[PDB]
């Protein structure tokens, strides 16, 4: 039921990837869309959703498209009143509507009854792992009771960049990596942390990983970090 | 060999 | 004359339904998956030979829904009229009992391009192995489509391509029986 | 259901290529609905509406000079160079055709027997069946299906021939074709 675990040969090696990590980087260092109580506007494809959300920091943007996995998805929050949360990039955004425009994927959770009282963060516990043994250890915050794994995984990222480097300019001081969902119902799920090998990082092909929209409840849900370092 | 693709251009508004 | 290569894409509103392919001599060279956002070619062994970059299709297909809206603004709104689609069925090679062959639905001269295909074995649906094509496009501008359904002949089965457009009145039933 | 009114656009980059890339045409369609409303034909050199429709484009990307001069010379960067790209397993193509001969499965007529010879699984296109009886090329009495593209790069027909077939008459269906250097014979012994 729940995703078998990688094997080092399902992992991507970061020394196989001769790219510029910063472009992986970007995408979790202290960047991320946000908004609350919003709906829909339009659609370019049926399986996406735009929203009209402004960059609130330095104003590069005032239309957001989400993709999501399929049809179904997009019809079921189409007309919600909705919170967006997640990764955007730039690189190959393209949609019409009818300013700046960016896009995204998933990252969409109905606002209805998805908070905490007097306004309350909920903590996640999120364990990291450097070659098999926990190295540090700590929470991330979210206001839903019922959150996207991709704002806690963003979250995680973020906060990994700048304690540990997780990426750098030019490479990662990892040579794998991947993060790991559970859920008090024992179903598990990850995501590999590492670029495809290559010269270059497609963004938007990567964060696609995300369309699926996967939620998971902030109060029980634990999330594991493993990283490998090329030596030790 | 890669294929090239021509660019649409936007209509008179 | 000797050779044409098309490129051609389209963008039909309500449906939000978007295409982009190359033709060459009226054989589809590949087409992208704008979901994927990958190209997909015809035959295999193309992609071997040659790439496209996929992304840029979607650039394209970007300013042709603009495009569109604009066009149907300016043409005060005037709808595409239906045109039903002439239906055929054949086999990809002459018929012989119990040898393996291919059962073409050819979906021909229609517009718009949105057809909802089925096959039937003895008036019951089938799912198994069954492919088809994007829509190809036409000179006149309707479109052509291609359904395929590998079979083992017997005159025990009979068969039929269920086509639904909203050109027809009612879904067309073209049956293809050995012999 | 669903009867709300559709609309349609549809754009067209079309490459026409002459003795290979000695001589190239481009024409650039644009489509509405049924209806081309505008058009880049290299051989003109600029955009012309096709229908009043496309008036305003046709004038408002002929004052893009930068425009005007990247279409112009598509003929090169665009088809002459895809035309590159694809001669190997287009232009190039090859794929043999399976002949046979037989009886119609109907013959509708009188001491007659209307014979079948059948082409398929063929590319390119271009392909050249005819019927002889003792060498004699038979002019009258043939009837072709047309030529069949079966959508995965490959192509059928049949050709039949009636006849009034006489013990010791050679029926002979020829088919030349770019895949062989010398024309496919299948004989129908009367």
């Amino acid at each position: 039921e729940s995703q078998p675990d990688p094997m080092p040969d399902d992992l991507h090696k970061s020394s196989e990837f001769t790219g510029t990590m910063g472009n992986m980087k970007y995408l979790y260092d202290d960047h991320y869309v946000s908004a609350t109580k919003v709906k829909s506007v339009d659609s370019f494809f049926k399986w996406d959703l735009i929203y009209n959300i402004s960059d609130k920091k330095l104003k590069n943007y005032d239309k957001v498209k989400t993709e999501l996995l399929n049809e179904d998805l997009a019809k079921k929050y189409k007309d919600e009143v909705v919170d967006v949360y997640g990764s955007n990039y730039y690189v190959n955004c393209y949609f019409s509507s009818k300013g700046g425009k960016t896009c995204m994927y998933g990252g969409i959770t109905k606002h209805e009854g998805n908070h905490f009282d007097n306004g309350n963060l909920q903590n996640v516990l999120v364990r990291v792992y450097e070659n098999k043994r926990n190295t540090i250890s700590f929470e991330v915050q979210t206001d839903k009771k019922s959150v996207t794994a991709q704002e806690l995984d963003i979250k995680a990222r973020n906060f990994l960049i700048n304690k540990k480097n997780l990426y750098e300019f030019n490479s990662s001081p990892y040579e794998t990596g991947y993060i790991k969902f559970i859920e008090n119902n024992g179903n598990t799920f990850w995501y590999d942390m590492m670029p495809a090998p290559g010269d270059k990082f497609d963004q938007s092909k990567y964060l696609m990983m995300y369309n699926d929209n996967k939620t998971v409840d902030s109060k029980s849900v634990k999330i594991e970090v493993h990283l490998t370092t090329k030596n030790g | 060999p890669k294929w090239v693709k021509q660019n649409t251009l936007k209509l008179a508004t | 004359e000797e050779h044409v290569i098309i490129q051609a894409e389209f963008y039909l509103n309500p449906d939000q339904s978007g295409e982009f392919m190359f033709d060459f001599d009226g054989d589809e060279i590949f087409h992208v998956d704008m979901a994927k956002k990958e190209t997909v070619w015809r035959l295999e062994e193309f992609g071997r030979f040659a790439s496209f970059e996929a992304q840029g299709a979607l650039a394209n297909i970007a300013v042709d829904k603009a495009n569109l809206e604009i066009m149907t603004k300016r043409s005060n709104y005037t709808p595409i009229t239906n045109v039903p689609p002439e239906v055929t069925v054949l086999t990809n090679s002459p018929v012989e009992l119990r040898e393996p062959n291919v059962l073409i639905c050819f979906i021909d001269k229609f517009t718009p391009p949105v057809v909802n295909v089925t096959w039937l074995r003895n008036g019951k649906p089938v799912t198994t192995g069954v492919s088809e094509t994007v829509f190809l496009p036409r000179e006149d501008h309707l479109f052509r489509k291609f359904h395929y359904l590998p079979f083992l002949p017997s005159t025990e089965d009979v068969y039929d391509c269920r086509v639904e457009h909203w050109g027809l009145d009612e879904p067309l039933l073209k049956h293809w029986e050995f012999d | 259901g669903d009867t709300r009114p559709r609309f349609l656009w549809q754009l067209k980059f079309e490459c026409h290529f002459f003795n290979g890339t000695e001589r190239v045409r481009l024409l650039e369609r644009c489509i509405y609905n049924q209806e081309e409303s505008v058009r880049f034909d290299s051989d003109v050199g600029e955009y012309r509406a096709v229908t009043e429709l496309g008036r305003p484009d046709a004038e408002y990307w002929n004052s893009q000079k930068d425009l005007l001069e990247q279409r112009r010379a598509a003929v090169d960067t665009y088809c002459r160079h895809n035309y590159g790209v694809g001669e190997s397993f287009t232009v190039q193509r090859r794929v043999e055709p399976k002949v046979t001969v037989y009886p119609s499965k109907t013959q509708p007529l009188q001491h007659h027997n209307l014979l079948v010879c059948s082409v398929s699984g063929f590319y390119p296109g271009s392909i050249e069946v005819r019927w002889f009886r003792n060498g004699q090329e038979e002019k009258a009495g043939v009837v072709s299906t047309g030529l069949i593209q079966n959508g995965d790069w490959t192509f059928q027909t049949l050709v039949m021939l009636e006849t009034v077939p006489r013990s010791g008459e050679v029926y002979t269906c020829q088919v030349e074709h770019p895949s062989v250097t010398s024309p496919l014979t299948v004989e129908w012994r009367a």
